[PDB]
């Protein structure tokens, strides 16, 4: 169906001499395809997927360039973020800036997106009509009407509806073997005996592709939200995903309960009974 | 691929 | 300043079989600030040479991570991660579970 490109910056002040500490990343949906770390030895930035590594030679140097001068901005920005809100040089403060589009499952823009954290609370953002700013206080009031008298929102839109789409399209032809394709969870259930009286039914969905995935319980053929755990869904490490859902019920009664798997890779959702 | 020249000065 | 208490989870890969090699993985999430150190353990010592993921975070702002490292599941071993974050009141050891 739909894809996403995103990208992730994080700039980290170190008041104990030196530059901050900054890493972006790179994502295709739930792929990671670049990272940019200021610690690692390279500074550069450097390949994440197999499908990014056939960009050329000057792909590399002009995106290492580039992300160079957020990190420089980013450096600027702190100094100016701790006068607007008059903070000491004693301590460490953090800018995280999210960007990014969204295409159809042919390839045309849906939506943009950008928005701005200092101090991991909401400072700045796009609005939809991608025309406007969000400032969330009077210390981003001032950058908002920086950015309004220098047209910031009219070079993001343009980013974001151009180059943006442009790259994602040639990124989801270059890994479409891996990013086009949906790996459906591989489900099963066990059974844990909590005492001679109850016991908990785990529901497992493993090797998932992508991550948005839905796990319920239902006993007797109605939704059982009493009693269950659901763990947040999480990286296996190989691209893959995982997640589980229990529930508590009495030792005897385990036929009632049944757990529904849903995910994108599953024609028709899928039922497990103990 | 990012923004070429990044965000502007806050 | 705001602060997010980390939520880790310690689990392996694969499904995981006693003598068949694997990933231990420690992935922590929702915390700020970003400063964190985690650690896995193999009978309460450090395992040495950990990898982790890049750095990257939540639409609330919150940050993620994924530690990790290649092992192999035993009968007797005793595998961990060792979480320490200046939100915890004490560093936070979340035992590997296999069923978990």
């Amino acid at each position: 169906g739909s894809h996403s490109m995103r990208y992730f910056y994080t700039s980290v002040s170190r008041p104990g001499r030196g530059e901050p500490r900054f890493i972006a990343v790179g994502y295709v949906d739930d792929t990671q395809f670049v990272r940019f770390d200021s610690d690692a030895a390279s500074q550069r930035m450097e390949p994440r997927a197999p499908w990014i590594e056939q960009e050329g030679p000057e792909y590399w140097d002009q995106e290492t360039r580039n992300v160079k001068a957020q990190s420089q901005t980013d450096r600027v920005d702190l100094g100016t973020l701790r006068g607007y809100y008059n903070q000491s040089e004693d301590g460490s403060h953090t800018i995280q800036i999210m960007y990014g589009c969204d295409v159809g499952p042919d390839g045309r823009f849906l939506r943009g997106y950008r928005q701005d954290a200092y101090d991991g609370k909401d400072y700045i953002a796009l609005n939809e009509d991608l025309r406007s700013w969000t400032a969330a206080d009077m210390a981003a009031q001032i950058t908002k009407r920086k950015w309004e008298a220098a047209h910031a929102a009219e070079q993001q839109r343009a980013y974001l509806e151009g180059r943006c789409v442009e790259w994602l399209r040639r990124y989801l032809e270059n890994g479409k073997e891996t990013l086009q394709r949906t790996d459906p969870p591989k489900t099963h259930m066990t059974h844990h005996p909590i005492s001679d009286h109850e016991a908990t039914l785990r529901c497992w969905a493993l090797g998932f592709y992508p991550a948005e995935i839905t796990l319920t319980w239902q006993r007797d053929g109605e939704d059982q939200t009493q009693d269950t755990e659901l763990v947040e869904t999480r990286p296996a490490g190989d691209g893959t995903f995982q997640k589980w859902a229990a529930v508590v019920v009495p030792s005897g009664e385990e036929q009632r309960y049944t757990c529904h798997v849903q995910h994108e890779g599953l024609p028709k959702p899928l039922t497990l009974r103990w | 691929r990012v923004l070429v020249n990044g965000t502007f000065l806050k | 300043m705001i602060q997010r208490t980390p939520k880790i989870q310690v689990y392996s890969r694969h499904p995981a079989e006693n003598g068949k090699s694997n990933f231990l993985n420690c992935y922590v999430s929702g915390f700020h600030p970003s400063d964190i150190e985690v650690d896995l353990l193999k009978n309460g010592e450090r395992i040495e040479k950990v990898e982790h993921s890049d750095l990257s975070f939540s639409k609330d702002w919150s940050f993620y991570l994924l530690y990790y490292t290649e092992f192999t599941p035993t009968e007797k071993d005793e595998y961990a991660c060792r979480v320490n974050h200046v939100t915890l009141s004490q560093p936070k050891i979340v035992k590997w579970d296999r069923d978990m």
